[PDB]
RNA sequence: UAUGCCAGCUGGUGGAUUGCUCGGCUCAGGCGCUGAUGAAGGACGUGCCAAGCUGCGAUAAGCCAUGGGGAGCCGCACGGA
RNA sequence: GUCUGUUAGAGUUGGUGUCCUACAAUACCCUCUCGUGAUCUAUGUGUAGGGGUGAAAGGCCCAUCGAGUCCGGCAACAGC
RNA sequence: CGGGUGAGAACCCCGACGGCCUAAUGGAUAAGGGUUCCUCAGCACUGCUGAUCAGCUGAGGGUUAGCCGGUCCUAAGUCA
RNA sequence: AGGGAAACGUGAUUCAACCUGGGGCCCAUGAAAAGACGAGCAUAGUGUCCGUACCGAGAACCGACACAGGUGUCCAUGGCGGCGAAAGCCAAGGCCUGUCGGGAGCAACCAACGUUAGGGAAUUCGGCAAGUUAGUCCCGUACCUUCGGAAGAAGGGAUGC
RNA sequence: CACUGUCCCAACGUUGGGCCCGGUGAACUGUACAUUCCAGUGCGGAGUCUGGAGACACCCAGGGGGAAGCAAAGACCCUA
């Protein structure tokens, strides 16, 4: 397929938003990205 | 108002286009065009493009591949920042 | 040929995607037309008293 | 050091598409009992395997003269065709 | 060690199929320490990588087949496996004999041995298949 | 006496129970319009490190003034710098 | 709207074979039928629910059809 | 069958021998997917067994066009 | 220029692509528009914006799966073979991932097969299943018929090196 | 007509399972009790009641006689 400029920022943003929580947020809590994705298990949107 | 030149873009392959081929890389903001860059560019460094390749990253933003004239070295301009 | 499985190979068109106005992937691409927010179609915004219980 | 001569007519109990594998596990088990030593303790000179796959799977010679050497501080052998 | 990489890379700069590139068992540990294309090269220079040659088939017994064919054997009842039809064209073997009746008879007439009517004569008649071959032809010719 | 039955003991598994409540549910009083000066909503950005939430909008968890407040502060979030 | 043909491709007579907590909510194998035409096929496009579409089997309209699906009427009514 | 790496090797890698695929098991692409691509470091998770491997985990990096597409034109048809 | 370790060919045949003609068919007639040519040559400047990774499948798509299903295009001219884009075998290229292994002459039983004396459909609802026949050339070919066909009727002979 | 393991009547063999071992590792089903058998009885179709008979426990493999086996609140029939 070919994806338009917009399309290409949305797949950007769900792929930088598919990261680990940072080591040092789970200590400043006291001790999981509910949203983290699969590219083959799951399937974004459009 | 949004500038031009976002930071210089450092990796591996930009030091290389900057030591072989004069070639210096910036993210830019996707607004801009090959002309804005150039010079944006100039104008920031006080240097003469010769080129500009621009390509839309998986990252979100526009990054740039500005080629100085052989008037210029890449590298110098590149250390001072 | 099966109505299942063997059918469900010949899928790969692209019809409801992500909608300028809501932002839910209702905007049908073919109709040009927002199942969700109505977009496309009216003015005003998708709303419907069925999509709740009738005394709420 | 000795040479002995592998009889592999046993091979024949296993699926005759993959003869050659059994044959190679025939003369391992053969070396390995009449040199008194741990099969484990067996190596196989390539020019065994090559001898024993000469003409393909489902195939092997009955018979195959290997030279076989015992030795060191752990003792196993080291074979080879002849 | 793993060189699936630099087999990979080797296979580009040899420039040959994958699977003919051939890594030294004695020099893996060298191999595994190629990183760039010009590490490959290197190595290839000193003979570390190689690459095996292509097969090609034997035509040799196809020839001697080709021979006896040509010399009019092995194409018995037994060898034939197509139709008449298919071993030779019928259209396209009347267009040959067609065209060399008629330019022989072409060659008669410039050459004088045939006034235009009698060309005239013989053309219609090989038009309507009247002769087998040249040859044939000529024997008519001769009255 | 093996395989085993019934009950208990010690330890698990499990998360009932008791205790606790940052959330609900209901009632009451007050108040009540927004938008082309582009709303509501959404997208995408935005942090030293930042994925989620909240906030904010290229001046981007913020800028200015007046008053309050006060030795502490840099959101949720107890980390490091 | 010819013939043979596992050319490509379309289909599916029989085995009532294999499978039947399957590889598969319609699959596998062999045999079999079509294969220049009312042919097959990709994408685009149109027709919408008492309405379409149908060389007509009540066939098909997203595993759903003698009236699709979703939510609402709704906590339908029943002497069972 | 040897060997390499490794705490650990039937299935990660090298060589030899032995095989499998030929309208495809090879080459290039549309749709669709969306980073699955490359590198390094890993093996709790995923993988019909194992794993040092990986489409898996962690961290970085990668897509450069006047002349390839889009973009322009109009088709069935669609909307304002 | 480039490429090659090196040589760094010349002729021929058959000829995909591509080019250009001739014929036949229709109760069927096989798009439109932008654009281009028509309409010279120099030199210079400008040519922005968007897509560009990878998979494209017995593991990257749809089918809840790393699913034996489904899924469009082109590579249709690689060699032998033969009528052949058929079989079978083999290159170029790819792969050992249609991804658990180790043992037992390895029993009974099951799946999918090979071979079975004499008899030869007696089996069965039914020759179901299997088998028989088979390519090519020559000879030869009945009833019936809409004169097209039936017809590869049937039947007989040949086949290598 | 031809041919043949369809049959008389079965045999031997091949490949993959089956069996043993390492590793991985479900589901169906479950009121309870339960080593049964022959009779009888009982809502007239009993492992469980009565009378006898038999019965040392546990495990492997097997083909499926019974559990009116398991699967789906019978679709036939009547009733509303
Ligand atoms: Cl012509
Ligand atoms: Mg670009
Ligand atoms: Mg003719
Ligand atoms: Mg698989
Ligand atoms: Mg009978
Ligand atoms: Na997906
Ligand atoms: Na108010
Ligand atoms: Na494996
Ligand atoms: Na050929
Ligand atoms: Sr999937
Ligand atoms: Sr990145
Ligand atoms: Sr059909
Ligand atoms: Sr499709
Ligand atoms: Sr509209
Ligand atoms: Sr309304
Ligand atoms: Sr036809
Ligand atoms: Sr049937
Ligand atoms: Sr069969
Ligand atoms: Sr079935
Ligand atoms: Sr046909
Ligand atoms: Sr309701
Ligand atoms: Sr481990
Ligand atoms: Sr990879
Ligand atoms: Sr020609
Ligand atoms: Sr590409
Ligand atoms: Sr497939
Ligand atoms: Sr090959
Ligand atoms: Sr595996
Ligand atoms: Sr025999
Ligand atoms: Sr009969
Ligand atoms: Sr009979
Ligand atoms: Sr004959
Ligand atoms: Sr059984």
């Amino acid at each position: 397929g070919k994806k338009s400029k917009a399309t290409k920022k949305r797949l950007a943003k769900l792929d930088n938003q598919n990261s680990r929580v940072p080591a040092w947020v789970m200590l400043k809590t006291d001790e999981r990205n509910h949203k983290r994705r699969h590219w083959r298990r799951n399937d974004t949107d459009e | 108002s949004w500038d031009v030149i976002k930071h210089p873009h450092v990796t591996e392959k930009a030091m290389n286009d900057m030591d072989f081929q004069n070639k210096l890389q910036f993210a830019v903001d996707d607004r801009a065009s090959k002309g804005e860059v150039a010079d944006a560019v100039e104008e920031q460094y006080d240097v003469t493009v010769e080129q500009v390749n621009t390509q839309n990253t998986m990252d979100g933003e526009k990054k740039a591949v500005v080629r100085l004239s052989e008037d210029d070295d890449a590298q110098e301009v590149a250390s001072r920042i | 040929t099966g109505a299942g499985t063997p059918s469900q190979g010949k899928k790969n068109t692209t019809t409801h995607t992500k909608c300028r106005r809501c932002g839910e992937k209702s905007y049908h691409t073919k109709k040009k037309v927002c199942s969700s927010c109505g977009f496309g179609k009216s003015a005003k915004r998708r709303d419907y008293e069925w999509q709740s219980k009738a005394g709420e | 050091e000795r040479v002995v001569t592998i009889p592999l007519r046993d091979a024949r109990a296993e699926p005759n598409h993959k003869r050659a594998d059994k044959a190679m596990i025939l003369i391992r088990e053969h070396l390995a009992k009449h040199f008194s030593v741990d099969e484990d303790a067996v190596r196989l000179d390539p020019s065994i395997n090559e001898a024993a796959w000469a003409r393909g799977r489902a195939n092997t010679p009955s018979k195959i003269r290997v030279r076989a050497a015992r030795f060191e501080e752990e003792g196993e052998a080291i074979v080879e065709a002849e | 060690t793993d060189l699936s990489a630099q087999k990979r890379l080797a296979a580009d700069v040899l420039d040959v199929g994958k699977n003919r590139v051939w890594f030294n068992p004695e020099r893996q540990g060298d191999i595994a320490d190629a990183i760039t294309r010009e590490d490959v090269r290197e190595l290839v220079d000193e003979g570390a990588i190689q690459a095996k040659d292509k097969k090609g088939n034997s035509r040799g017994r196809a020839r001697e087949r080709q021979k006896k064919r040509a010399k009019g054997h092995q194409k018995g009842a037994g060898s034939r496996k197509g139709k008449a039809g298919a071993r030779q064209n019928s259209k396209e073997d009347w267009e040959s004999r067609i065209r060399a009746q008629r330019t022989k008879l072409r060659e008669l007439r410039d050459e004088g041995t045939l006034s235009s009517s009698q060309y005239r004569d013989l053309y219609d008649k090989a038009g309507g298949g009247e002769f087998d071959s040249v040859a044939d032809l000529e024997r008519y010719i001769d009255a």
